[PDB]
RNA sequence: AGGCUAAGGCGUGUCGGAGUAAUUCAGUUAAGGGAAUUCGGCAAAUUAGCUCCGUAACUUCGGGAUAAGGAGUGCCUGCU
RNA sequence: CCCUAACUGGAGUCCGGUGAAGCUUACAUUCUAGUGCACAGUCUAGAGACCUCUAGGGGGAAGUGAAGACCCCGUGGAGC
RNA sequence: GCAGCUUGCUACCUCGAUGUCGGUUCUUUCCAUCCUGGCCGUGCAGCAGCGGCCAAGGGUGAGGUUGUUCGCCUAUUAAAGGAGAUCGUGAGCUGGGUUUAGACCGUCGUGAGACAGGUCGGUUACUAUCUACUAGAGGUGCCCGAGGUCUGCGGGUAAGCUGCUUUUAGUACGAGAGGAACCAAGCAGCGGCGCCACUGGUGUACCGGUUGUCUGACAAGGCAUCGCCGGGCAGCUACGCGCUCAGGAAUAAGAGCUGAAUGCAUCUAAGCUCGAACUCUGACCUAAAAAGAGACCUCUUUAAGGAUUCCGGUAAAAGACCGGUUUGAUAGAAACGGGAUGUAAGCACCAAGGCAACGAGGUGUUCAGUCCGCGUUUACUAACCAUUCGUUCCUUUCACUU
């Protein structure tokens, strides 16, 4: 047989294709350190998109300096708590937790997600984690944040999100001083990201129910005589004679959408403080207004509005320091007409 | 080629019979092919603003009609965006004969030309006389 | 950032949104919405039409 | 004819709730391109009533012919 | 058709009622190779495999329908 | 000699049927590699070839004839490789050809009829039991009881692959014409993942115009595919938009260093250094049902907490998932903001005219009227009342309460 080729539909690189198992995006690597110690994370909630017209200062680009419309994602990002500060030990076999210091001050509306944490063993188990990392047993140190969404009235809940955030610093006693400085405390996120800077944007992404191959994978549908004489959106064969069964790589229906994905070199365009600045009128589709402080995000974002997207900064970032940005217009005008 | 400034649809694809607006005397130009555009299966030769094209004649002169030539489109009733993010299209699609490496046969082009091809073909922007 | 009006309801086209509308011989309107762009292609008048800007400068004629 | 209503016959072309996927039977619409699909324009689409103008090859002089290609058409006022 | 999308009504999905049929020696959670009447879920050697349920379209069960209608044979027929 | 991918030979399996060509759809495999990557030789000046070795990660397309496979032809293209999977794939499709019954042409036959000749026409059956895969759940297994955050035994990936233009540079090379590579940049083709500010589609919510008819006329409505036509918010979606790198290690062909056998020389016999789109790490998705069945912290034992009732949507086929619950803005109403359509009915005047009655229609009240599956303010109503598990269940096999 003359074969005609055609790449693989869609791509075996994300599966098994199954609901993510939670809400919130989980970091499985962290990019190592290159400065002052820092948090690697800050957590967001997704609010919407608009466009700016921003002066183009994007290096070698062909519209440098002109004006252009970029479609950004405002995302609403208060405060966070760095809840606890958590060590690993390294082995043979992996990390593995050592030991765990809480705050002892915290937020009351902790209770939905977990129950309180007494403010009990503060300074010595910050004395034990002091020792282990003496010692030789303590590798990482690793700081437990989590969102406090009670201000935000477009996102329904009150009850934080945890998760945890590498810090950014180069020597482990180092990390744990700066650990220690910022153990229970609310750290806005100009403290993380600066203006203009890449990030990385990883959230659960938008459901789409149990989808169809075509619609999954992106498989043809039935062309000429074959699309009314029974099956239009079915893949065509399932397999050969043999070998005796369906593998795994024939696209399929199954769950589409609320996958974890994350999306590489999301630049960061504004710093703002007052919602006002960007939410239009009307407010925002489905949303509300926008009360606290946000960050603007050059482009698209994975997951709907209200979702939580988590931020951390850039993994494969190819390129060099791009300054700040020069925003001519925030464009505020209403996104129901 | 060079990168233009703006992003274009590939509108017409191959088949499309397209107002040739050059006095090459060639009226109407079937697109056979595109230069510079490998396939996917099934997938038939699309082109829009600023691609050049394998064309065969089908209306013009008796000397112009049946040859397989050179053309470069030059509008599109498929709307595209300039950088500013303005979207700009036209009452119809047209295209100009050329050379392969841009050089249009005829000396004046009626009505207007996008301005991309202009910025990527400066010949044919300058042999036409209103852009847009 | 130059200030466009659209061709048919008058409105001015903010930064960002809007059509160029181009005609065989250069002529060129600006299209605030699809609406407009679409009124202009049935063959409507802008001064026939009592929403736009030019349809309530021609009733205030009078 | 088809559509809308009388009279007359019926709600029995004798299963119901529910509004949440994929897929499927039958439909509506689809930018730009317009048969590039396919064995093949299969299917679908186009046109369509009436009046008037005008109507080719060829022909057994009967036709082809509604050939083709075009224009008009509503409502109101007043009349012939 | 490029290249599919959205929408409508009936199915399907879920729920209440009613309610059959067809395949079936047995077991059976399989995958690879060999062997075997030379095309194995059951043999041999390995590799995998917790069980149950729902939806999906049909890879396999040389899937089911059926004493092959093609070829041959029958000291079998019929029609011409 | 190899392969068994062409035709043969054979008759071992199948005639109580393994649905028979070609195409289409989708997945995979081999390398004897067409292109992409790395080398060696040249009768390799450069460009461009020619021959060979390593290499299967990716790519290998669109069209005209023909039913075709094959083959020719066209213009692109980095190239438009070949072959296997029951000549992969009809409980997937198609039915063009071959292989039924009808008929015609030619040739055979006295004839019925025949042709490995041509032509026209010619029914594609099934509610999925088991298994396999794709997704979604319920349990037990592990386990102080529960929750949360992590680790990583493993699984998967192409997550990228490849061109065009500029610079290098009209430089190296060359007598000239002609004419590269390292690094860098931009854009594009295909693929992947995600998203709805913009543009486009739909939008049988909605708004308006209008045909025929019915409800007595106006007004308001029914029906005719949403009657038809025009417009369109939200939502979804592409024809729109965002992102889509390496680096490092070990290596194949190969190129070397040290070095003997063989006093020298030798890339090999030990040893060592480089060397690919391959492999591994790195990214990314998934991953305690990892039987070595995990680590840490917090809360608390008739509790911690979970589920259901209730109001929902970031989710949803059923399950599941994610929130809120009077210390509350979770859904609805009221009002306002923001939007869709296009200036409502009634009344006043004008209206081509008609002796009059009437009069399609125009202008003002009126950027009106109608509407919003969006937001804000607001507890005005409804998120209340409970409920069950965390007790084997009775027992006084008791840690009891008549
Ligand atoms: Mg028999
Ligand atoms: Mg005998
Ligand atoms: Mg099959
Ligand atoms: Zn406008």
């Amino acid at each position: 047989m003359a074969s005609i080729h055609r790449p693989k539909r869609g791509s075996l690189a994300f599966s098994p294709r199954k609901r993510a198992k939670s809400h919130i995006p989980r970091f499985r690597a962290w990019p190592e350190a290159t400065g002052e110690p820092k948090l690697q994370s800050f957590a967001g909630y997704k609010v919407g998109m608009t466009h700016v017209i921003m002066v183009d200062d994007t290096k070698n680009s062909l519209t440098q300096g002109m004006e252009i419309s970029v479609p950004v994602t405002v995302i609403e990002t208060p405060a966070i708590r760095v809840a606890a500060i958590r060590a690993y030990a390294e082995d043979s076999t992996g990390e593995k937790a050592i030991a765990e210091v809480w705050a002892a001050d915290l937020d009351p509306e902790l209770k939905r997600r977990i129950p309180i944490p007494a403010a009990g063993n503060q300074a010595e188990a910050l004395e034990n984690i002091g020792k282990l990392i003496e010692e030789g047993r303590v590798s990482d140190v690793r700081a437990v944040i989590y969102t406090l969404p009670k201000s935000l009235t477009g996102v329904p809940k009150k009850v934080p999100d945890i998760m945890e955030s590498g810090i950014s610093a180069r020597d482990l006693g180092t990390k744990f001083e700066y650990s220690k400085t910022i153990l229970g405390t609310l750290v806005s996120v100009t403290d993380v990201f600066k203006n203009g800077t890449l990030v990385d944007t990883a959230a659960i992404t938008i459901g789409k129910g149990t989808q169809g191959p075509v619609k999954r994978w992106g498989i043809q549908l039935m062309k000429g005589k074959h699309s009314r004489q029974g099956s239009l959106r079915q893949v065509g064969t399932l397999g050969a004679f043999n070998p005796s069964r369906v593998s795994w790589r024939v696209p399929q229906m199954g769950q589409m959408g609320y996958h974890q994905r994350t999306e590489f070199n999301k630049r960061i365009l504004k710093i703002g403080s007052d919602g006002e600045e960007v939410t239009p009128e009307g407010g925002f589709i489905n949303y509300g207004l926008v009360r606290g402080d946000y960050i603007l995000i050059k482009g698209s974002v994975p997951g709907p509005s209200k979702r939580l997207i988590r931020l951390r900064d850039p993994i494969r970032a190819k390129k060099a320091d791009l300054g700040e940005p020069n925003i001519l217009y925030i464009s505020r005008e209403s996104k129901q007409g | 080629m060079k990168g233009m400034r703006s992003n274009i649809p590939r509108a017409l694809n191959a088949g499309a019979q397209i107002a040739c607006v050059d006095n090459t005397g060639a009226k109407v130009v079937e697109i056979i092919s595109v230069k510079k555009y490998r396939g996917v299966k099934n997938r038939m030769p699309c082109a829009g603003i600023g691609d050049m094209c394998v064309v065969s004649v089908k209306k013009g002169t008796p000397e112009m009609r049946k040859q397989v030539l050179l053309a470069v489109v030059v509008r599109q009733k498929q709307e595209f965006r300039r950088p500013d993010g303005l979207h700009v299209s036209f009452e119809d699609n047209a295209m100009v004969i050329t050379d392969e490496e841009g050089i249009p046969k005829g000396t004046d082009i009626k009505g207007p030309v996008a301005r991309e091809v202009a910025e990527r073909f400066p010949k044919i922007g300058t042999t036409a006389s209103i852009i847009v | 950032m130059e200030q466009r009006k659209c061709y048919f309801c008058g409105k001015m086209l903010e930064p960002g949104t809007g059509k160029l509308y181009v005609k065989k011989d250069g002529s060129t309107y600006f299209m605030c919405s699809s609406k407009c762009m679409s009124n202009f292609a049935l063959g409507r008048l802008p001064r026939r039409t009592e929403w736009t800007e030019k349809g309530k400068i021609q009733l205030k004629k009078a």
